[PDB]
RNA sequence: GCUAAACCUAGCCCCAAACCCCCACCUUACUACCAAACCUUAGCCAAACCAUUUACAUAAAGUAUAGGCGAUA
RNA sequence: GCUACCUAAGAACAGCUAAGAGCACACCCGUCUAUGUAGCAAAAUAGUGGGAAGAUUUAUAGGUAGAGGCGACAAACCUA
RNA sequence: CCUCCGCAUAAGCCUGCGUCAGCAACUGACAAUUAACAGCCCAAUAUCUACAAUCAACCAACAAGUCAUUAUUACCCUCACUGUCAACCCAACACAGGCAUGCUCAUAAGGAAAGGUUAAAAAAAGUAAAAGGAACUCGGCAAAUCUUACCCC
């Protein structure tokens, strides 16, 4: 029903709601996968309740009753999304040994810089993929000037920052 | 009216700093160390002008021939332009011939 | 901020003279 | 505006939400806002024993010879405007009551000797002790202007004045400082001022009539 | 908060701090001395003794510590006076506000001496790192600050949306090689007879 | 019982343009 | 002429605003006469569980203890799930103990990810 | 008479200076590489 | 700029002090006051 | 779910299923007059209206009968001190029509004034600031600037 | 006495040493999903025009040589 | 994205007399005059005009690019 | 009292006179335009398609024209997504400029030429004029009236 988008009627207009702690990640590894699945939708409905109230707070020109418990629901939702990933990323190491969930290759686009190419799903193989074959993954010889100029820009940026650190660190032995 | 309304923070200066107290040591390392070293093997600076003095056209021509292979690309192009300018200035322009 | 002491020292002593042409002592 | 409340309403109209932010640190106070029980001048023995546990050495029968000396040496801090010394001799609730109106004018208060030896009337009670002491002294007072023409009182003639002087101590480094000064309602009215005053009439708009 | 931000007393998200540090101020940074994390020895709650300035020699207690400027604000002491509450026709009431003190301007105080000392993080078999004074070989504790948030830990009764401790510890986990997608789909009770067809990835 | 209020700010910008010279007179002479 | 703004579905002519949409994933296909055939299996159905009798409220009470964070690895998972069955079947073909060697026959493939989230 | 030489169109702006046309020739890939070396916020239309 | 001129207020004031009793802008602005102080001298 | 890569559908394969939904939601108050059945939500951009129909029949057990969406252009015309624009974000708006002739109105969250009156004695601090509103000791006009501290 | 003035530290320069780096995106870039690169630089300028020509560790050495045997190399 | 020309597929042209026809609108152009001349405007305004079913005008997209393009040659026009 | 404007679409622009607050449309907060209109289309392989349009019927053309399938094979799901605001765009401007189409072709729609005064000169825009009628001037330019005839190219 639609009353789950708001808290109890004994909590409308209180400016302090006594809430517990956010779940930390250690408590959630001890729960099972059917028992974290249901904790997601309890945390999903408590998040959706707070997101209406934060919108009705801004609409009524009023401060929130307690915005610190939306910090406690986001930091406990991601803690649940961390423990699902920690079993998905470990079960793939035992079954297939791959460290990433999506396939991909290190390629080098037209501008010569090395990029990670995350793969996409297709129904036809790549040599008859008309759009894919236009996207070209190599650098021609005219790029090597700009690769040397980009390299010297980061070498100037790093030689500026490392030199500025020592210039601040000898000032420390002048005041102290 | 660019003159300061307060007098500037004081200049303390450490005359018996380690750099100042030992300034000059081993400047005479050749003439009383059996000439195993020259005093110009004490000078520490850019690799192209150690023990060598010249004007700006002699300096950029020497910096290019010694360190131009590993100079940065937009910094090298300024050097070739500068040599091409100081060639034209020192060889074509001036009051005296 | 142009560096140096001597102009700031002259100008400090020439503002004291202006302090005595506006506020002279008894 | 006029109140702290109207700002919370003109924010809610304009839509400026100011949320309450928590701080671990609060404001550390060392007096009170007012008198505890305003002794009404014309049975407090536990409170004297509520002083001796936080003080460990407290004799009342030597006290208003000391409490008189806070009084007249906080008042000489008015003649010279030593705002440093008045904070050690008078409390933070009393300090704006005796320095705000005397700003930019020269006071010439002076203490000529008393008429009766001053004594206590009532004593009461983180924890604040309060000793309401009656002084019946003769003081000389001349207030001046910024320009230093006389604005209040003669500078020579001593007048006799009755004072109810409440004191206060914060019960580790605290001392007794004057807390307030209870003027009684049966007291005579003070010296009439030098200048003459017009008290202005009701300002009528064009649609109001004066009755 | 921008780089070279200027910390002060009001914390950096506040109403008073936004006025003092708007996102266009570019003032000269203060130069602090770099104290590491293990070299800081004054906490919220220590009874410390001022040296320099007003309240000379007087011992107070630290109520806040702004570590980003090596700053200790001693409770009730090193005070000035200011007013609070504005309407346009008001006179004033003082509150004794505190000014901060550098960490070279305060010293720790022994429980059995009430006297100033220094601190060297001595190593004991009873504790992995703890304050031991330099004049006496005594373990000085780290005192109890009230709580980081509002907690009041031991006196806490839970509302209807808090798990009990019996349920937030209940290890129902069975370590097994099944996906949460696979574990739920046997428990949610679905059948999926259709088999996935191979797509490519490039 | 005397204090501060709410906050305030500022706003500023500037730009220019370019032209030519044309449609004069007083020919060959 | 305005380039720093984002190029979005509101911003072209009529034929530019039809193609570019938001990030909203496709649900079926288009056919002759611009008729959209919504495919039932491209639409994601939420498998929502039943939360009655469920004793896990969204917060934690503050009487709980603190532990330390030891994350789950491929060694901790193996030492719990597959290692003890080995010691019960070594002291007496890895597909018995839990190896799935190739997975083109699974519904929920772990590489590449078949399943949502 | 003059001044309104710009008559905006999005099918013309994208077909002339778009990212696809800037990559369609090697003369214009060095346009894009000159924009990232300057550090531009926007390398094409 | 390695070394710039800090004494320039005192060089203006050697010429402006001789022009203080003049009329108009030749007592204040140095560029006009230096041509009249020279002509007065 | 949003910011995840969906599996591909080919003809005769299985059913696509989210288990742990990514997109959360908020129900807002109608700022214009709507009928008594029309509920208004704030969808995120990556959600369709077939997705919103299943979100409320599934997670909340709501008889939804019609959904109508529109994308609201958040404003990009407000600048800083650097004269850089600040983008207020786009958001998608739902319009759920409740089946069976159900009726929903938005509740009065934050009912305007609740207990008796505004405030007093908040901390010890507010009673330190309220009892000088009782004890300002305003001036008498028959005094004219003379301080009322001295008993003379 | 208005407008203003003052400021000192953000940062930079030069060297040494060291070889530095979830999702979407070539279609209308930032859009989940369908049958091919290599190829002499010229010119200003100098020769008082210009037309061959004109530079792009130390020492031997501005030497041998080259050159409208000239500017110069 | 102006303009010179072209390509694809579009659009517009009242009323009256009777065909690169006449009168005449919308529309296209810019003859003469006055105002304007840091202007409303880096070429405008008011009136007066030329054409207005044609070698017409026009919206949309594409093309040709500087040792060039394009040109009913004005050495015009190719982003004031 | 004006109305040669207006209302829609297209293109362009991208929250740009809605609520609350702060010569004599800007800033902060909140809110909004909802698909039926309009975009976003098409399973293969062969083979199909001489006869404009114009009220299409007579009559007339030349410049020769915008409008179509069939055969066998394959096919069962279905209403998703995206635009929808404004006093708006291009001209550096809240610019006497420019700007496609459908309807209204004088309005049912849209607007205000005068901040207040005084009533000089010069200047701009207009209306009236005795008697004369091109004497003006380079020229009937302009205005006012409607016309003859003869050239050059
Ligand atoms: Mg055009
Ligand atoms: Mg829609
Ligand atoms: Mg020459
Ligand atoms: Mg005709
Ligand atoms: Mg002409
Ligand atoms: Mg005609
Ligand atoms: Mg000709
Ligand atoms: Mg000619
Ligand atoms: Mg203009
Ligand atoms: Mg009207
Ligand atoms: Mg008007
Ligand atoms: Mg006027
Ligand atoms: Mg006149
Ligand atoms: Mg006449
Ligand atoms: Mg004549
Ligand atoms: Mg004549
Ligand atoms: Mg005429």
């Amino acid at each position: 029903g639609l009353e789950e988008f708001f808290d109890d009627p004994k909590n409308w207009g209180q400016e302090k709601v006594k809430s517990g702690a956010a779940w930390t990640c250690q408590q959630l590894r001890n729960k099972s996968n059917e028992d974290l699945h249901k904790l997601w939708y309890v945390l999903l409905k408590e998040r959706n309740m707070l997101l209406t109230l934060e919108q009705e707070a801004k609409r009524q020109r009023l401060p929130m009753p307690s915005p610190e418990r939306l910090d406690k629901v986001v930091d406990s939702m991601d803690a649940l999304d961390k423990v699902v990933q920690e079993r998905e990323d470990a079960l793939r190491l035992l079954q297939t040994g791959q460290e990433r969930a999506r396939p991909g290759a290190w390629r080098r686009d037209i501008f010569g810089r090395i990029i990670w190419h995350k793969f996409k799903q297709w129904v036809i193989p790549w040599h008859l993929n008309k759009r894919y074959n236009r996207k070209r993954f190599f650098a021609l010889p005219y790029v090597d000037h700009f690769l040397r100029l980009e390299r010297e820009k980061r070498a100037r940026i790093k030689a500026r920052k490392e030199n500025l650190e020592r210039k601040k660190a000898k000032i420390l032995l002048k005041k102290f | 009216i660019g003159i300061r309304l307060t007098l500037p923070p004081p200049k303390v200066v450490d005359r018996w700093n380690e750099k100042r107290a030992m300034f000059g040591v081993y400047d005479n390392i050749g003439i009383l160390g059996n000439f195993e070293k020259h005093p110009k093997e004490l000078i520490r600076g850019p690799i192209w002008l150690r023990g060598w003095k010249g004007n700006e056209l002699q300096r950029c021509i020497r910096k290019r021939k010694m360190v131009g292979s590993r100079m940065f690309a937009d910094d090298l192009h300024n050097l070739n332009k500068r040599i091409r300018y100081l060639y034209k200035h020192f060889n074509r322009h001036g009051k005296f011939r | 901020v142009k560096k140096g002491f001597r102009a700031a020292f002259r100008f400090q002593k020439e503002l004291e003279r202006q302090r005595l042409l506006r506020c002279p002592p008894p | 505006f006029k109140t702290e409340k109207e700002f919370m309403q003109h924010a809610r109209k304009a839509g400026l939400v100011i949320p309450p932010e928590k701080s671990d640190r609060s404001i550390h106070l060392a007096c009170t806002a007012g008198i505890f029980d305003a002794y009404v001048p014309p049975a407090s023995q536990v409170s004297i024993r509520r002083i001796k546990d936080y003080d460990a050495n407290f004799k009342i029968k030597d006290f208003p010879e000391k409490a008189k000396d806070i009084f007249i040496e906080a008042h000489l801090c008015l003649n010279n405007s030593d705002h440093d010394r008045l904070h050690t001799l008078v409390t933070e609730h009393c300090f704006p009551d005796m320095t705000w109106d005397i700003k930019y004018k020269t006071v010439r208060w002076s203490f000529v000797e008393s008429l009766e030896p001053s004594h206590v009337v009532q004593v009461r009670c983180n924890v604040y002790g309060q000793i309401t002491v009656r002084m019946h002294t003769r003081q000389t007072l001349a207030i001046y202007d910024r320009f230093g023409r006389l604005m209040y009182g003669q500078e020579d003639v001593p007048k006799d004045v009755l004072e109810y002087v409440v004191f206060e101590k914060q019960l580790p480094y605290g001392s007794w400082r004057m807390h307030t000064k209870i003027v009684p309602p049966w007291a005579p009215p003070k010296q009439p001022i030098l200048k003459t005053v017009m008290i202005p009439g009701p300002q009528l708009k064009p649609e109001e009539e004066y009755e | 908060l921008p780089p070279h931000y200027r910390y002060g007393m009001s914390p950096p998200g506040s109403v008073a701090d936004k006025r003092k540090n708007p996102p266009w101020i570019r003032r000269r940074p203060v130069v602090v001395e770099p104290i590491s994390d293990e070299d800081w020895y004054l906490f919220c709650g220590d009874t410390v003794e001022i040296l320099e300035g007003k309240d000379a020699g007087k011992q107070g207690k630290v109520v806040q510590v702004i570590r980003q400027r090596n700053w200790v604000v001693v409770g009730g002491l090193n005070t000035h006076y200011r007013y609070i509450g504005k309407t346009m026709d008001y006179r004033g009431t003082m509150i004794p506000s505190e000014a901060p003190l550098l960490h070279r301007q305060v010293k720790l105080v022994d429980p059995m001496d009430r006297k100033p000392t220094e601190i060297e993080w001595r190593f004991t078999e009873a504790g992995e790192r703890v304050r031991v004074s330099t004049r006496s070989g005594r373990i000085i504790p780290k005192p109890e600050f009230p709580r980081a948030d509002g907690i009041v830990p031991e006196t806490w009764i839970d509302g209807p949306k808090d798990t009990s401790v019996e349920d937030a510890l209940e290890r129902t986990y069975v370590p097994c090689l099944k996906t949460l997608q696979e574990e739920v789909m046997e428990a949610m009770g679905i059948k999926e007879t259709r088999k996935y067809k191979k797509v490519y990835w490039y | 019982x005397x204090x501060x209020x709410x906050x305030x700010x500022x706003x500023x910008x500037x730009x220019x343009x370019x032209x030519x010279x044309x449609x004069x007179x007083k020919k060959x002479k | 002429a305005d380039r720093m703004s984002k190029w979005t579905s509101k911003r072209g002519p009529r034929s530019f605003r039809g193609r570019k949409g938001r990030g909203a994933k496709g649900i079926g296909f288009l056919t002759s006469g611009w008729r959209f055939v919504q495919i039932k299996e491209m639409v994601p159905e939420f498998v929502v569980p039943d939360l009655t009798g469920f004793k896990l409220k969204p917060y934690v009470s503050y009487l709980a203890p603190e532990s330390e964070e030891t994350p789950l690895t491929a060694a901790q998972l193996f030492s719990e799930a597959v290692a003890p069955a080995i010691e019960k079947d070594f002291k007496d073909n890895l597909e018995k103990y839990g190896f799935e060697p190739t997975q083109e026959g699974k519904l929920f493939q772990l590489y590449p990810r078949n399943f949502l989230r | 008479a003059r001044g309104n030489e710009y008559q905006p169109s999005n099918i013309k702006r994208k077909n002339k200076h778009g990212w696809v046309r800037r990559l369609s020739t090697p003369a214009g890939v060095q346009v894009i590489l000159r924009r990232m070396l300057k550090g531009r916020k926007s390398l094409s239309h | 700029l390695r070394n710039r001129v800090t004494d320039r207020y005192f060089r203006i004031q050697e010429v402006l002090k001789h022009a203080r009793h003049f009329r108009g802008r030749k007592n204040r602005c140095y560029r006009l006051a230096v041509r009249t102080v020279i002509r007065a001298f | 779910a949003r910011n995840v890569v969906y599996p591909l559908y080919r003809l005769g394969g299985p059913q696509l299923r989210v288990f742990r939904t990514n997109f959360f939601i908020q129900l807002v108050r109608p700022g214009v007059a709507q009928p008594e059945d029309t509920v208004q939500f704030r969808i995120p951009m990556e959600m369709t209206r077939v997705d919103l129909r299943n979100y409320l029949e599934g997670i909340y057990n709501v008889p939804v009968a019609a959904v109508r969406t529109r994308v609201q252009h958040g404003s990009n015309k407000r600048r800083d001190h650097r004269n850089v624009r600040i983008k207020k974000p786009d958001y998608k708006v739902a319009y759920v029509q409740l089946a069976h002739g159900q009726t929903f109105t938005f509740p009065d969250l934050f009912p305007e004034k609740d207990e008796s009156p505004e405030g007093s004695a908040a901390d010890d601090l507010y009673s330190m600031l309220e009892e000088e509103r009782q004890q300002r000791q305003s001036s008498d006009p028959r005094r004219g600037g003379v301080p009322s501290w001295f008993g003379l």
